[PDB]
RNA sequence: CCACCAGCCUACCAAACCCUGUCAAACUCCGAAGGGUCCCAGGUGGAGCCUGGGAGUGAGGGCGCGAGCGAUAACGUCCGCGU
RNA sequence: AGAGCGCAAGGGUAGAAGGGGGCCUGACUGCGAGGCCUGCAAGCCGAGCAGGGGCGAAAGCCGGGCCUAGUGAACCGGUGGU
RNA sequence: UCCCCCGUGCCCAUAGCGGCGUGGAACCACCCGUUCCCAUUCCGAACACGGAAGUGAAACGCGCCAGCGCCGAUGGUACUGGGCGGGCGACCGCCUGGGAGAGUAGGUCGGUGCGGGGG
């Protein structure tokens, strides 16, 4: 999960979201990686199920790096109210992701392990992924 | 000119010295004397008024000048004075007057000092400066018990056209400064 | 030092307890102390 | 230090551009927006006299002359560290009217 | 190692990235003409090398010349390459990024820990005179929390370096496991 | 507010006016500043009345 | 483990700097498309300018992309250029 | 220039608007070219003229405050004058 | 015509930092006296009035070095007028014109007009 604990404003309009990715695709950290497909929010829950789930699979497992933050702020509505009135509120914190951004990569593991691993965690996550190595990456910064 | 009695042991004494051990092929690089401000900064003036500065006019009085009240800056709410009018009590010393001032500081000021044990040697601020202080004011020889009333140590601040530990030392002890150990 | 309100000057001594005769030039006339 | 552009304060209309140094004294003055200068003169970067508030004096008046040969009427005394103790040459006679 | 070359007209990239062909620029002191490389051994000699190992490109112009690489603008949606840069070879103090083998298996390994693969790839000005091939990293000895840097690395005695030095090469971390539960709190 | 509140001034040597304000609370006691009236030139002026 | 006061260490907490990547409507070193305006030029059209009589009009709707809001739901509501 | 510039933020500012001292009192009069803005109304900006006035060695500034909020057309009348 | 320096303006960091070297014969600067003009909330520091001996460190001017700083092509891509489809939407493609920053190559410690004095 995780996210600021107190950044600017409680709310802020959602937002449109095309794709470029905006930089953030290569590596440095892990060796092996997942990058997102669908231009999308991803949660915070699903962000930290993805977490679990992995490092749940492997255990004893070394070190899993997330470039990624979810730093977005969910406007939610009460249940069962009525229009105007007021607005959404501080609900669902998330990340920005548009395709081709390295959501998170794994080190220190196994050929099948990082497979597998990184298999079930983007499995979990709300779309589908790409898992990928370290060669052409090299370089960019 | 004003010819003191470390003055003139000054033009004759740090020449030989200085320039033989030192080496200063230079006839006005050798870096000399300076600027010696004397500052007496306490934080009672909450109030008590100009009565408070008149104790801190007394000290120019030593030295034979009359002082300026430099203060404050900031808001301490902690040990009260905001703004920043209280006391900083602050005097410039140049050339001749610096003189006798450092006179009466080694040739009788010195001496007393009941922790007198030898001139801080740590005290150095590595550009050819020289800053510290003191506990007792009537240590300085012209203030005798008739006005002192508890405690009022000063902040003797010194500047050379010094650069370096040695040259400043050496200075000091050319004209009487004797340190610690 | 110059204004007009200054404290002055004026030359002292020092008859220390030693039997020192120093010359001072500061504020108080007779000035004499300890060493 | 003293920049200020005192002349800023001077921007105002035509001006007297000069700077004093130990020895010499550079009065100058001069049209500006090309920085075209005119009417010098000086201490004994001059070959006048050897002393600067006499030498200010005669030369303020001797620069008049100059100036109002090229028929010259008036500008200011530039200087951010002038503090005008005059040197009542004060180029006021000298010509310009000044003061 | 060797690889084709052509020289470029001035065609809309469009056409060239459409066919088969990566567009491509190369350079040197001044000159800066334009050129493309062909996709699939492309692709294959550039995993053996990169800005680590040496390209050689013949060219149908009667000249056959090698660079290094420089710079590799990607397509970011989908990944993959889409344009190259290529810095001409020559023998003057070059600078750019030599990998770092890391040859060891000490405390921090062993006992569980990672590696902290920060830079393979160094910042070392070696004259192309030389070519340092592959610098060894003696982790014969670390442990976790302890790192690698500065000049600790091989300094090939026709590699000089200006780095920073203090940039950690490498260090160990910790594994994690079921007491992330614990910090689950 | 009342407390800085509104005056006018008014000169000496008979009426004239021009538009002013005040403030009691500051070491306001009087005032004789100097302005000008409608007739000849720059002269007293006095404080007086709402 | 000392005092005139310090050392020393860790799979610790963390002010700052450095690197490693990074997010951004109310951040902005740079900055497009474009839009704005005046100058020269064309352009003859139910153009345009000036005054004068008479109006109607002021719940609009849809689609298009740009943004809000809703839940990146509504044959949803709210604007904008566009039709 | 991250300080300060009353007060919220934004613009801006150390070639000053910020901070210290001296004289003062242009929160001036009679006017106002020509522009902002705009349905009306009201609001914003101002060279110069002229009286005379403060300061300035001069050049010169001055129709309050670094600027944007601190505001209420008319009808009723209070009060001084013409 | 030009050489050095001083008074100066203009370009607005490729002009700045710094490291270094070098000049005082006219200068500039420190220096020098603080009686005279004058001032510092304290200081002849600062501003000063008067000035011989010295000096070229510190001030500065001219040079050398890119380390820091700043500029940054050329290719490509972002994104976008206008036109045109494809997707349930989230969104994606294509043509024609426009065309960034990122950074790689490299570049850069300076450009310049008025007046004055010495040769």
């Amino acid at each position: 999960m995780l996210m600021p604990r107190r950044m600017k404003y409680r709310k802020q309009q959602r937002g449109r979201l095309k794709g470029a990715t905006k930089g953030g695709d290569y590596v440095a950290f892990g060796d092996y990686g997942l990058v997102a497909l669908e231009p999308a929010w991803i949660t915070a829950q699903q962000i930290e199920a993805a977490r679990v789930a992995m490092v749940r699979h492997f255990r004893r497992g070394g070190k899993i790096f997330i470039r990624i933050f979810p730093d977005k702020p969910y406007t939610k509505k009460p249940l069962e109210v009525r229009m105007g009135k007021g607005k959404g509120n501080v609900e669902g914190y998330v990340a920005v992701v548009k395709p081709g951004r390295v959501m998170f990569e794994v080190a220190g593991v196994t050929e099948e392990q990082a497979m597998e691993a990184l298999r079930i965690a983007g499995h979990k996550l709300p779309i589908k992924t790409k898992i990928v190595r370290r060669d052409a990456y090299d370089e960019a910064q | 000119p004003l010819d003191v009695a470390l003055k003139r042991k000054y033009y004759e004494e740090v020449r030989p010295e200085l320039i033989r051990r030192f080496g200063y092929q230079n006839v006005w690089e050798v870096p000399r004397l300076e600027k010696v401000v004397i500052n007496q900064g306490l934080g009672e003036a909450k109030e008590d008024a100009r009565i408070l500065e008149k104790a801190a006019q007394e000290l120019a009085l030593i030295t034979g000048q009359k002082p300026a009240v430099t203060r404050a800056k900031k808001s301490i709410s902690n040990f009260k004075l905001r703004k920043g009018m209280p006391i900083g009590l602050r005097v410039t010393l140049r050339r001749d007057r610096m003189w006798i001032f450092l006179e009466k500081l080694l040739n009788v000021a010195l001496p007393r000092i009941r922790d007198f044990r030898g001139l801080n040697p740590n005290s150095f601020d590595g550009r050819g400066n020289y800053n510290l202080g003191l506990r007792e004011q009537l240590i300085f020889p012209e203030i005798t018990y008739d006005m002192v009333d508890a405690l009022r140590g000063m902040d003797i601040a010194v500047v050379t056209t010094a650069e370096t530990d040695e040259e400043a030392r050496a200075l000091l002890e050319l004209l009487g400064f004797p340190f610690r150990k | 030092m110059k204004e007009g309100i200054h404290p002055k000057l004026v030359p002292a001594r020092i008859i220390c307890g030693c039997g020192n005769v120093i010359e001072t030039y500061s504020t108080k006339p007779e000035i004499y102390v300890e060493v | 230090k003293f920049r200020v552009r005192n002349r800023i304060k001077r921007t105002g209309r035509l001006r007297l551009s000069v700077f004093r140094s130990l020895k010499h004294i550079y009065a100058q003055i001069i049209d500006d927006e090309k920085g075209v200068t005119l009417v010098s003169a000086s201490s004994l970067a001059l070959k006048l006299k050897g002393n600067k508030t006499e030498v200010a004096r005669q030369v303020g008046r001797a620069l008049a002359e100059k100036a109002l040969a090229l028929g010259i009427k008036q500008v200011a005394f530039d200087r951010g560290p002038y503090k005008y103790h005059g040197r009542v040459k004060a180029l006021a006679e000298g010509a310009r009217e000044g003061g | 190692y060797r690889l084709k070359a052509y020289y470029r007209e001035g065609e809309k990239p469009s056409a060239l990235r459409r066919a088969g062909k990566l567009p491509g620029v190369m350079y040197n002191r001044h000159l800066n003409r334009k050129v493309y490389v062909d996709l699939v051994e492309f692709d294959k000699v550039f995993r053996q090398a990169s800005i680590h190992h040496v390209i050689v490109l013949e060219l149908p112009d009667g000249q056959s010349l090698p660079t290094l690489v420089r710079q590799v603008n990607l397509d970011k949606r989908r990944r993959r390459p889409e344009h190259v840069d290529f810095f001409v070879l020559s023998d003057e103090p070059v600078e750019m990024y030599v990998p770092l083998r890391f040859v060891g298996t000490p405390a921090g390994v062993r006992a569980g820990g990672v590696l902290q693969e920060i830079h393979r790839d160094i910042l070392v000005k070696v004259s192309p005179r030389n070519i340092p091939e592959f610098i060894e990293v003696d982790v014969s000895g670390l442990e976790i929390g302890d790192s690698l840097h500065a000049s600790d690395l091989k300094l090939p005695p026709g590699v000089e370096l200006a780095v920073s030095p203090e940039e950690t090469i490498a260090a160990v971390v910790p594994p994690e496991d079921v007491e992330k539960l614990a910090e689950e709190a | 507010v009342r407390i800085k509140l509104l005056l006018e001034c008014t000169e000496c040597k008979r009426r004239n006016y021009a538009t002013e304000k005040n403030k009691r609370n500051t070491p306001n006691k009087l005032e004789l500043r100097k302005y000008c009236p409608w007739c000849r030139k720059h002269t007293v002026h006095r404080e007086v009345k709402i």
